[PDB]
């Protein structure tokens, strides 16, 4: 099987830069008929893919000219110039040449802003959960850059690991941010046997975390 | 004008079989190949096969030659590919494709376990100045939900943070940010809707 390796994994770029996308194959993608079967493929968050750039360089109907294809053998290129804000996505490089059809791992495309720090807020469990002999404590951190996050839990003062569980949001289309949510699922019991719940937010925008708690007395 | 329409998803016990359709439209059916393809994670794509429509033969990858039977059907211009022996590694989306467009893809899960609906709780602060609100949804099975927040008025202040597994089954959260001029002078809703068991919950968060 032809092997297709996209470099880089994520490509971090400023809106109007020119980002460069790489596709190498194991073998040549130059078929038999003189033709190389070589696509480029845009996927949105949430949608389908759609068609870039086929044969190489010609680009679909619809699809704007600083999108450009180029390439031959076992090298290739996608070139953007400049990024627009609806070009956030991930970008498959695809050869139709050989059976099977293979497609690269795809090379999420990532927009660059300035550092911001994240919004923390604590949710102490509602009262209506806690009917079912559980509790969760949700903590939300959203709009903050870049990815790179941390999140940690302390009872009474103490840090808590077992029963977190953490999602990340993909980056806002509008601001560029990235959002996290982060739960610490107790026993009822166990919560109603502690006092302060703490959330702890570590960012590079400070060396210091934001912390943000509650006395379940209050 | 052309346009792939998918089946909707499904819910498939391990070592059952499913089948799953691609009616096209706008176009000669005869004309084009329709190529079928697995998604894993929403990142990694695999290419299964197509299938000479006229003449009904099938290119096959490889890895999936046991798994996957394409045909068509001439006369209602429609696509078939049925996946046996089913395991949780065919849990994906499968996208069927034309060279020129692709469907909205299908949704398979396989699992034994059953359509589970979700439980929904309210996340309101607790005992500046802008306020985030938010609703859990926790427990369900299998994807997906939507949480609406005020019939979709509120649109762009609002985080949708993707499921992750607990004890089996899912767990999201949603949170929206208003002003605090806002709530709770006017009112906030979530609304969970959860196709798979045919539910929808609507939560007014109080302060």
């Amino acid at each position: 099987d032809v092997l297709l390796t996209q470099t880089p994994l994520s490509l971090p770029v400023n809106l109007g830069d020119q980002a460069s996308i790489s596709c190498r194959s194991s073998q040549t993608i130059l078929h038999s008929d003189g033709y190389t079967y070589l696509e480029w493929y845009l996927q949105r968050p949430g949608q389908s893919p759609k068609l870039l750039i086929y044969r190489v360089y010609k680009r679909f109907s619809g699809i704007p000219d600083r999108f450009r294809g180029s390439g031959s053998g076992m090298d290739f290129t996608l070139t953007i110039s400049g990024v627009e804000a609806e070009d956030l996505g991930i970008y498959y490089c695809f050869q139709g040449s050989y059976v099977p059809r293979t497609f690269g791992g795809g090379t999420k495309l990532e927009i660059k802003r300035a550092d911001a720090a994240p919004t923390v807020s604590i949710f102490p469990p509602s009262s209506e959960q806690l009917t079912s002999g559980g509790a969760s404590v949700v903590c939300f951190l959203n709009n903050f850059y870049p990815k790179d996050i941390n999140v940690k839990w302390k009872i009474d003062g103490s840090e808590r690991q077992n029963g977190v569980l953490n999602s990340w949001t993909d980056q806002d289309s509008k601001d560029s941010t990235y959002s996290m949510s982060s739960t610490l699922t107790l026993t009822k019991d166990e919560y109603e046997r502690h006092n302060s719940y703490t959330c702890e937010a570590t960012h590079k925008t400070s060396t210091s975390p934001i912390v943000k708690s509650f006395n379940r007395n209050e | 004008e052309v346009q792939l329409q998918q089946s909707g998803p499904e819910l498939i016990k391990p070592g059952a079989s499913v089948k799953m359709s691609c009616e096209a439209s706008g176009y000669i059916f005869t004309e084009y190949y329709i190529h079928w393809v697995k998604q894993i994670q929403g990142r990694s794509l695999e290419w299964i096969g197509y299938v000479h429509p006229k003449t009904g033969d099938v290119i096959y990858n490889q890895n999936f030659r046991g798994k996957a039977t394409l045909t068509v059907n001439r006369s209602s211009n429609t696509a078939y590919m049925e996946l046996h022996s089913l395991t949780s590694e065919d849990s994906a989306v499968y996208y069927c494709a034309r060279w020129d467009s692709w469907g909205q893809g299908t949704t398979l899960t396989v699992s034994s376990a059953k359509t589970t609906p979700p439980s929904v709780y309210p996340l309101a602060p607790g005992c500046g100045s802008s306020v985030t609100l938010g609703c859990l949804v926790k427990g369900y099975f299998p994807e997906s939900v939507t949480v609406t927040w005020n019939s979709g008025s509120l649109s762009s202040s609002v985080h949708t943070f993707p499921a992750l597994l607990q004890s089996g089954l899912y767990t999201m959260s949603s949170s929206v940010t208003v002003p605090s001029s806002t709530w709770p002078s006017q009112t906030v809703t979530c609304s969970v809707a959860h196709p798979a068991s045919s539910t929808t919950v609507d939560k007014k968060l109080e302060p």
